[PDB]
RNA sequence: GGUAACGGAGAAUAAGGGUUCGACUCCGGAGAGGGAGCCUUAGAAACGGCUACCACGUCCAAGGAAGGCAGCAGGCGCGAAACUUAUCCACUGUUGUAUGAGAUAGUGACUAAAAAUAUAGUUGAAUACAAAUGAUUCUUCGAGGAGAGGGCAAGUCUGGUGCCAGCAGCCGCGGUAAUUCCAGCUCUCCUAGUGUAUCUCGUUAUUGCUGCGGUUAAAAAGCUCGUAGUUGGAUCUAGGUUUACCUUGAAUAAAUCAGAGUGCUCAAUACAAGCGCUUGCU
RNA sequence: UACCUGAUUGAUUCUGUCAGCGCGAUAUGCUCAAGUAAAAGAUUAAGCCAUGCAUGCGAUUCAUUGAAAUUGCGUAC
């Protein structure tokens, strides 16, 4: 289960740093994310929770892999710039319950029909 | 929105769908060299036909000609990295001069067998076909698969296969339990 | 002879034009009616009902009965007479039948012994007539 | 002569005969080289 | 006057010269059931804006009030002919939470590339994703289409019918001893594809500019004059002002066609990628 | 790959077409182990549409973070 990075860019404007990460499992099945992010943040000396790999898709008979790297300089730019499903995945933030779309367009749309504040009454 | 995928073809039908001969012909191919159809050596065919066109179409040019020298230059190179032309033989005047048997050796099908990783062609595909060959730490599953000069010396057994070392497959695994 | 100065490009392409008009081909592409006159309406395919069925005495030197069926076509309800093929197909052929009919082959053009036939049906109650003469399947 | 309602006469007529069973003649690479190594086709007389 | 006509970039075929098409992802134009008239505005004769008329609908308590999917998804019709009344701004842009633009999954032998039947599936894991499915890793178990007289590759084998039934693009088989039908048995082509129908191009030097033919096969006007058109004799520095034409450059959106490099496993494709070592270079 | 072949005759050579033959488009028959890209109500009816969505977001906050409303902007892309 070897590691390797390259293309390494830090992104002080972004507070973080991207890479390619290539995990190595010859005969074993592809490396969980979490053991790929516990490996990053000790190849990085730097928390394993501002680590994230992504993206990450094997090669044919095992063996060879890719997927990308984004180490953070601190928890707060990592949930200050990026989108709220990969905090979800790795559970640094949480999913919202929401209705779907064809709900919540119908919810407006019976909205738009009444005006004042029975908007938030009806629904 | 969506653009038009590129598509091409690379299968031309012969003009004369019978004639003794051309089948005769064909059919000892597809014995030396284990193909699956037809299409297989009309594939060989018209890449042979491109080349030897686009060839012609160069010579008709006179020698010095930029075109002339960076597309023959460029085949030439294709057909030595490859393993058809002669690394000795660079000259389009001389590429007009190839057959079909030349781009079919060069399969990795028959590889397998002459350097003695199978017995006979048809063992050679279904072992690639089972996933027992590899290639530059590189399981090509792919009989029509093109083995360039510098792979030509890098194939051996897949290193999963139970014939490469792993695990013992059903029939063994059976037996056992 | 043709004029051969290097100012007559109209007159070679007018004359070539005037003359396309004698040609077979040209003139049926190009006529104008070719909509009218085809009962197809320039498809390929048709669908149509059964009104009755034929027997056509094959043209000489052969002697048999063509087993035809006259059906009357959808889109524009035009009668034709369309060849039912294989043996004992008539027999699932039966009056007031939906049948899907095609080109013989010959492009408007009778084909074989047959006279004055230049269709065949392709399907009938929506079954192949192939699948119905093979028994892969059976009258609905 | 034709009267349009012999229909069906021949094959009507035929006597029925069923089919053989064979071993599952084998599928693409193995039919080309059994083909291969039996290389007129047919000649029945 | 006609067009079963939006124009172009282009597409098919294709020695060369061409023939045909181009509703359609880009550019320009037009339209929002058919007309007409306008408000707002920088920009509209706007229609997911209004006003009126015509055609056709919708709800009414009959006093009234309304409608415009040639946007996405679906429904009826028309037909030979064409998909889910799904999920999302996670990606690509719009000034950016909003975006049926846009991006995901569904039906899909349109199609392009790559490939199992000999020597697949399945259980649970690991990956991906806005969520997912399916792909990429481990582990449990665990052959069909046409054909077989010639054109054209491949049977004068067996029984019935006796020009009937049928086959047959064409020539042609079947009339009581059928290599062609109906069966049975056998083989050939191609191959997870292979037939059929209509149409385009080649074949076609059977539209001929390159490049046809006109005594008898189709084709020289009965003959002459004649305007337009077409075509027009030789001749100006060999020696010891205008044009036409040819050469080279300028201005000439991409996508497609031709064309370098690169093992996305190959290829269609795509425009990637490839080395060190971590704070990197190309 | 600058290509032809069958058919008028007792037989022959021509003219000439018909048929065959290769590609492509559309439809359709039979059949189809799994996967990757991927066209897709143009052709006829610019025919008619139930139902859902497709255009909504700085100044003005005594409602309970920001609702409602007025402006502004856009909806001519």
């Amino acid at each position: 289960v070897t590691i390797r990075t390259r293309k390494v860019l830090t992104n002080k404007l972004l507070y973080r740093k991207q890479m390619v990460v290539e995990v190595i499992h010859p005969g074993r099945p592809t490396v969980p994310k979490a053991d790929i992010r516990e490996k990053i943040a000790k190849l990085y000396k730097t928390t394993p929770d501002t680590v994230i790999p992504f993206g990450f898709e094997s090669k044919i008979g095992g063996g060879k892999s890719k997927g990308f790297a984004l180490v953070y300089d601190t928890i707060d730019f990592a949930k200050k710039f990026e989108p709220k499903y990969r905090l979800v995945r790795m559970g640094l933030a949480t999913k919202v319950e929401k209705p779907g779309r064809k709900q919540r367009k119908e919810r407006k749309n019976r909205q738009k029909k009444v005006r004042g504040t029975a908007k938030a009454k009806v629904s | 929105a969506r653009l038009k995928t590129v598509q091409s073809k690379v299968t031309k039908s012969p003009r004369r769908p019978f004639e003794k001969e051309r089948l005769d012909q064909e059919l000892k191919l597809i014995g030396t060299f284990g193909l699956k159809n037809k299409r297989e050596v009309w594939r060989v065919k018209y890449t042979l036909a491109k080349v030897r066109k686009a060839a012609r179409e160069l010579l008709t040019l006179e020698d010095k000609d930029p075109k002339r020298l960076f597309e023959g230059n460029a085949l030439l190179r294709r057909l030595v990295k490859i393993g058809v032309l002669d690394e000795t033989k660079m000259k389009l005047d001389y590429v007009l001069g190839l057959k079909v048997e030349d781009f079919l050796e060069r399969r990795l099908q028959t590889q397998v067998f002459k350097l003695g990783l199978a017995k006979s062609i048809h063992h050679a595909r279904i072992l690639i076909k089972q996933h027992h060959i590899r290639v530059r730490r590189q399981v090509v599953d792919v009989p029509s698969f093109i083995v360039r000069l510098d792979s030509q010396k890098h194939i051996d057994f897949s290193l999963q296969s139970p014939y490469g070392g792993g695990r013992p497959g059903r029939v063994k695994r059976r037996t056992l339990r | 002879g043709k004029p051969k100065g290097l100012c007559t490009a109209r007159k070679l392409k007018t004359h070539r034009q005037e003359q396309r008009w004698n040609d077979k081909r040209y003139k049926k592409a190009h006529i104008g009616t070719r909509w009218k006159s085809n009962p197809f309406g320039g498809a390929s395919h048709a669908k149509g009902i059964v009104l009755e069925k034929i027997g056509v005495e094959a043209k000489q030197p052969n002697s048999a009965i063509r087993k035809c069926v006259r059906v009357q076509l959808i889109k524009n309800g035009k009668k034709i007479t369309a060849f039912v093929p294989n043996d004992g197909c008539l027999n699932f052929v039966e009056e007031n039948d939906e049948v899907l009919v095609s080109g013989f082959g010959r492009s408007g053009h009778a084909v074989g012994d047959i006279p004055g036939v230049r269709f065949k049906i392709v399907k009938v109650a929506n079954t192949s007539l192939i699948a119905l003469f093979k028994g892969k399947k059976e009258r609905p | 002569h034709g009267s349009l309602a012999r229909a069906g006469k021949v094959r009507a007529q035929t006597p029925k005969v069923d089919k053989q069973d064979k071993k599952k003649k084998k599928r693409g690479r193995a039919f080309r080289r059994v083909q291969y190594t039996r290389r007129g086709p047919n000649s029945n007389s």
